[PDB]
């Protein structure tokens, strides 16, 4: 009688029970590359080698089905301690997830895990839905991918979805590079975890990048310090905002795509002119990588600069932003008018993997 | 009473037939088109420059460019009249246009030396140069008292069904075409007119499908020709291409770019490259086709950070030209390309556009026939392809000078 919601991210699995406010488990979306045989999730925070760290979802898309099964297995049995047979299951997908892909998911959910029912929602639509909305444009930025997703009346407009393979994982690698440039050495995969933490702990987005560079050069006000596990404490200076500045200038990292303000604009512009006002007023941020202090204000400034000067521009950055995909799923899976939406074992047995396209 | 295919030097019969044709064709222009033409005569240089360069921007920038309405309407005017048999036309080029980046003779000399002639032949003779945009041409070889702005005269055979608008500009008869093809120069002879030497180049049209910004028309063609391609693979080939497509490209291409196959052989990868390659021969490119690849600096031995990469400075274009024009770049990796010419978020900042002419029957596929693929209207070409860089052009995208590389696939 109680639905599971499981949000499958490039780097983190967010899992739990519909009707709850937060997921119950969140854990790493990793398994194992062997020489008992393989440890899954937060348990592979152990033998990460020579039984090594593998990522079954990359850039939002499932590509290693075998390790995906194991992630799901772990979710149900090791993490949520429930029986998949006993619970309708809402799963999330990336924007522009291929049909083929959505069907493999369904088939496996029904045949391997024997769920009574299931549904797949677009991750961005649920974020929008978490903040009471059905029209809006979502910046979803996680670990492996970032999207701009315009949505009108609960529908994503697939032709206007922007995709950047630039996100939190690349931001940690880059913090590693620049901190190394300062005379530290952060290069190993273990060290990669400490810089993730430094990133989450001390980075921010300058309202004016060139100005922040000048402040940091001419005074000391912007330095913060950080204790490593071995008790060494390091200093961190302009790396603090240089790191997430990459989101606006992918060239910091050698990338030549547009930045997140530009893909936002592009996305809006590929939409038809009658809905644009609605989109500018309803820019929702979600995903761990939109967590930087300053980012909403910075986005506000950049979009103001590109948009017509008569435009009302609102950036919505909920404090729960990093679980808002999950939360939207909790809200949906409990919504009563949502109950006719589930796909039952029965309907799957009749119509096959293909029923998963209903029209929402 | 029938026009010949070539008025040669016969200026008087050229005008006479063309004035008649102008009065006939002019009757068939609609309002939009006559307006476009009246507009062209007042502004031909700006209007032509736009028609060279227009596809390279984002769709939304195309759709809302104030110059775009005039382009579409002038385009339509030209194609209202389509010649029932080939006609030869005559026009002067600057030699820059064919990557001869030096004078043939000065504007004052009357002879073109044995050396320059010969150098010119090596430069231009063996290539297909891309032509684009609105051009004024003439129907007769110029003689005494016609403008003769360069030492280089083009004598081009326009095939049957080429669109050609003859029109009266108050006193003269003029001839307007939209170049939408490539040129080969079969011969160059010297020739004399009013005491000075000129080069006359015999040129012929090689035709190529080029959808430019029309990604929809481009898609129709791709799916019409490639949606049964997936079913033509072996089990193994399907899986190895699905792997490339869904994310395997970075490891396969990285392995090729360091020439792993020889330097440090990886037999799983080798088999994967072998299958993809074999798969790329199941539906060879069924027609001559122009594709567009937006390139990173790394593709030309450069970095985002190299000062040689700032194309805002002529020196650097001039140096890129030296390094590449006339040269042939080999791609060790699989090269992914698009039939669209537009700018896209994923590569908004890239500054080098490799515009490639693919001969009919080359290996290649319209991967985008397979639903869900992240590449945009993508054609994939085989690893180890060579590209002849016939000509390097440049254009302004906002304040950023980017480069267009007229290239040809040579297998
Ligand atoms: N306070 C913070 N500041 C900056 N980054 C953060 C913060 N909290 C989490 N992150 C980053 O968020 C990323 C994970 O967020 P999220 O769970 O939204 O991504 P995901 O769903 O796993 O992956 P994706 O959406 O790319 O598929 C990690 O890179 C993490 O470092
Ligand atoms: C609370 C938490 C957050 C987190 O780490 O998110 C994810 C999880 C992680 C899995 C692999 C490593 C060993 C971590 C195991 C346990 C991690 C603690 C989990 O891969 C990331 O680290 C990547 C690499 S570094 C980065 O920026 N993205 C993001
Ligand atoms: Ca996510």
């Amino acid at each position: 009688t109680t639905a599971l919601v499981c949000d499958n991210g490039s780097g983190l699995v967010k899992a739990g029970f519909a009707g709850d406010d937060a997921p119950r488990a969140v854990f790493p979306s990793i398994v194992g590359r062997p020489r008992k045989d393989s440890y899954v999730g937060d348990e592979a925070q152990s033998k990460r080698g020579i039984l090594t760290l593998k990522y079954p979802i990359e850039h939002g898309i499932i590509t290693n089905w075998d390790d995906m099964e194991k992630i799901w297995h772990h979710t149900f049995y090791n993490e949520l301690r429930v029986a998949p047979e006993e619970h309708p299951t809402l799963l999330t997908e990336a924007p522009l997830n291929p049909k083929a892909n959505r069907e493999k998911m369904t088939q496996i959910m029904f045949e391997t895990f024997n769920v009574p029912a299931m549904y797949v929602a677009i991750q961005a639509v649920l974020s929008l839905y978490a903040s009471g909305r059905t029209t809006g444009i979502v910046l979803d930025s996680g670990d492996g991918v970032t999207h701009n997703v315009p949505i009108y009346e609960g529908y994503a407009l697939p032709h206007a979805i922007m995709r950047l393979d630039l996100a939190g994982r690349d931001l940690t690698d880059y913090l590693m590079k620049i901190l190394t440039e300062r005379g530290y050495s952060f290069v190993t995969t273990a060290e990669r975890e400490i810089v993730r933490d430094i990133k989450e702990k001390l980075c921010y987005v300058a309202l004016d990048f060139e100005n922040e560079m000048a402040t940091a050069a001419s005074s000391s006000s912007l330095e913060k310090s950080y204790e490593l596990p071995d008790g060494q404490v390091i200093t961190i200076g302009n790396e603090r905002f240089r790191c997430p500045e990459t989101l606006f200038q992918p060239s910091f990292i050698g990338m030549e795509s547009a930045g997140i303000h530009e893909t936002t604009y592009n996305s809006i512009m590929k939409c038809d002119i009658d809905i644009r006002k609605d989109l500018y007023a309803n820019n929702v941020m979600s995903g761990g990588t939109t967590m930087y202090p300053g980012i909403a204000d910075r986005m506000q400034k950049e979009i103001t600069a590109l948009a017509p000067s008569t435009m009302k521009i609102k950036i919505i950055a909920p404090p729960e932003r990093k679980y808002s995909v999950w939360i939207g799923g909790s809200i949906l899976a409990s919504l009563s008018t949502f109950q006719q939406m589930w796909i039952t074992k029965q309907e799957y047995d009749e119509a096959g993997p293909s029923i998963v396209h209903r029209k929402c | 009473i029938e026009r010949p295919e070539d008025f040669l030097k016969d200026k008087e019969n050229a005008i006479q037939w063309e004035k008649k044709e102008a009065e006939r064709v002019e009757k068939n222009l609609d309002t939009l088109e006559k307006e476009a033409l009246e507009l062209y005569k007042k502004d031909s240089e700006q209007i032509s420059n736009y028609s060279q360069t227009r596809q390279y921007f984002y769709d939304y920038q195309i759709e809302s460019n104030p110059r775009e309405k005039e382009y579409k309407n002038l385009r339509n005017a030209i194609s209202k009249n389509k010649i029932d048999k080939p006609i030869n036309v005559y026009y002067f080029e600057s030699p820059e246009k064919f990557a001869f980046n030096k004078e043939i003779r000065t504007e004052n000399q009357n002879e073109i030396s044995l050396e320059k002639f010969n150098e010119l032949k090596e430069t231009i003779q063996d290539k297909l140069f891309k032509q684009d945009g609105f051009k004024d041409v003439s129907l007769y070889e110029p003689g005494n008292g016609d403008e003769k702005p360069t030492p280089l005269l083009i004598h081009l055979k326009l095939p049957k069904n080429t669109g050609m608008l003859p029109y009266i500009n108050s006193n003269d008869v003029k001839t307007l075409i939209e170049q939408d093809y490539s040129i080969k120069i079969d011969k160059i002879v010297r020739i004399v007119i009013e005491g000075k030497q000129y080069i006359k180049a015999e040129a012929s049209i090689v035709n190529s499908l080029d959808f430019k910004d029309d990604v929809s028309k481009g898609d129709l063609w791709g799916k019409e020709n490639y949606s049964d391609w997936s079913n033509k693979l072996t089990p193994n080939e399907l899986a190895d291409v699905n792997d490339y497509m869904r994310g395997g490209y970075t490891a396969i291409n990285n392995y090729l770019i360091s020439n792993g196959p020889l330097n440090n052989p990886n037999p799983e990868l080798d088999s994967k490259v072998n299958n993809i390659e074999n798969a790329l021969k199941l539906t060879p490119i069924p027609s001559n086709l122009i594709v567009y690849r937006r390139s990173g600096p790394q593709e030309f031995g450069l970095t985002l950070t190299s000062p040689e990469y700032d194309f805002n400075k002529i020196e650097n274009i001039d140096a890129f030209k030296e390094k590449w024009e006339g040269k042939v770049i080999t791609y060790p990796n699989f090269i992914s390309t698009s039939i669209g010419s537009v700018n896209m978020s994923a590569f908004a900042k890239r500054k080098i556009i490799l515009r490639i002419n693919i001969p009919k029957d080359s290996p290649g596929a319209y991967l985008s026939a397979i639903p869900g693929y992240a590449g945009e209207y993508e054609v994939l070409l085989n690893h180890g392809s060579k590209f002849k860089i016939n000509k390097v052009d440049s254009y302004k995208d906002g304040t950023v000078t980017k480069l267009i590389l007229d290239a040809t696939l040579i297998n």
